């Protein structure tokens, strides 16, 4: 067979190791996720300082704590906007997600409130920028390069999906890098917990799953569909699946034929088959060996899965860091005022947050 | 090619979610 007795024994049990991990994961989230934290500061602690992008249904600002001289990204998201946009429910639920979950590539929520008009996440500063600047400035990563970061998102999937969490908007804009190159996997505003089969349209066209825009149901499998897009991007520098417009990547998308550039090496174009896979009964990542197949591929051979869980591993790419507070790795972005109305908005709707 | 025509795309940029 494929292994000897020492190497199968030692799969087997790094496998059975990674079961006895996600059962305590999901008791640490269950109890987080049945009584989360609610307002633990407020606008007033925090120096404003640059806006450093956006998030779903808000924006983005790098703010200092001014007790402690600590900076935060704080998305802020007006009560009223949210409401007129139907996504009430998705905002209390990225925030209730994000309290309750812990995996050291998933943003941390350190603190958050509300106001008469806003509601404010304040996550971790993550300074390195977004996948999506260093992904369009050198144009595309070696494989090693994507294979680093496509290991993270893998092993937060295997994560997330334990706690029947199905994701449902990966990107490289999505990604941040960290001060030691390690990614920050931000917004939760279209996930579900849902543990069978679900039907909303939603996520980004590239990275939608077939099945997705199709109206039959889907389930978890179609983050490993866009695990497949994300990593295609990264080692190609664009997506297998684009044109002027949405309706015309949908179109795409459902016709299925994947093309590769010529530098892909061949076990690199077998897992982007087995996770670019239109046919549920096949796709990696929705088999009975589940999340094994794309973990025990040929492509991740020299993957070490518990070294980049421990952050052992020396990453491709240091981001620069100037001073504390330095948005030297970001785009500029209008800065819109912070107004606060003397009239409590919405209440009764975010009462949970 | 498939880069150029990505280029022509108009989609290089940030691309938004849908809802
Ligand atoms: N474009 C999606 C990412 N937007 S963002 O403003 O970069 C961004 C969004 C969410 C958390 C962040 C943490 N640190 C830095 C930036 C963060």
């Amino acid at each position: 067979g494929h292994m000897g007795n020492a190497a199968a024994a030692k799969k087997g049990s790094e496998q059975e190791s990674v079961k006895e991990f996600l059962a305590k994961a999901k008791e640490e989230f269950l109890k987080k996720w049945e009584s989360p934290s609610q307002n633990t500061a407020q606008l007033d602690h925090f120096d404003r300082i640059k806006t450093l992008g956006t998030g779903s249904f808000g924006r983005v600002m790098l703010v200092k704590h001014k007790e402690t001289g600590n900076h935060y990204a704080m998305k802020i998201l007006d009560k009223q906007k949210v409401v007129k946009l139907k996504q009430i429910e998705h905002t209390l639920n990225e925030k209730r997600i994000l309290q309750a979950v812990n995996f050291p590539f998933l943003v941390k929520l350190e603190f958050s409130f509300k106001d008469n008009s806003n509601l404010y996440m304040v996550m971790e500063y993550v300074p390195g920028g977004e996948m999506f600047s260093h992904l369009r400035r050198i144009g595309r990563f070696s494989e090693p390069h994507a294979r680093f970061y496509a290991a993270q998102i893998v092993l937060t999937f295997e994560y997330l999906h334990s706690l029947d969490l199905i994701y449902r908007d990966l990107k490289p804009e999505n990604l941040l890098i960290d001060q030691q190159g390690y990614i920050q996997v931000t917004d939760f505003g279209f996930a579900k917990r849902v543990k069978g089969r679900t039907w909303t349209l939603c996520g980004t066209p590239e990275y939608l799953a077939p099945e997705i825009i199709l109206s039959k149901g889907y389930n978890k499998a179609v983050d490993w569909w866009a695990l497949g897009v994300l990593i295609y991007e990264m080692a190609a520098g664009y997506p297998p699946f684009f044109a002027d417009q949405p309706i015309q990547i949908y179109e795409k998308i459902v016709s299925g034929k994947v093309r590769f550039p010529s530098h892909f090496s061949s076990d690199l174009k077998d897992l982007l088959r087995n996770l670019l896979q239109v046919d549920l009964t096949k796709r990696f990542g929705n088999l009975k060996n589940g999340v094994n197949d794309i973990k025990n591929h040929k492509w991740f051979a020299t993957t070490d899965w518990i070294a980049i869980y421990q952050r052992k591993v020396e990453a491709p790419f240091i981001p620069k860091f100037k001073g504390p507070g330095d948005t030297s790795n970001f785009d500029d972005y209008e800065e819109e005022e912070i107004r606060v109305s003397i009239n409590e908005k919405c209440g009764k709707e975010f009462t949970e947050f | 090619t498939t880069y150029a025509d990505f280029i022509a795309s108009g989609r290089t940029g940030r691309r938004n979610a849908i809802h």
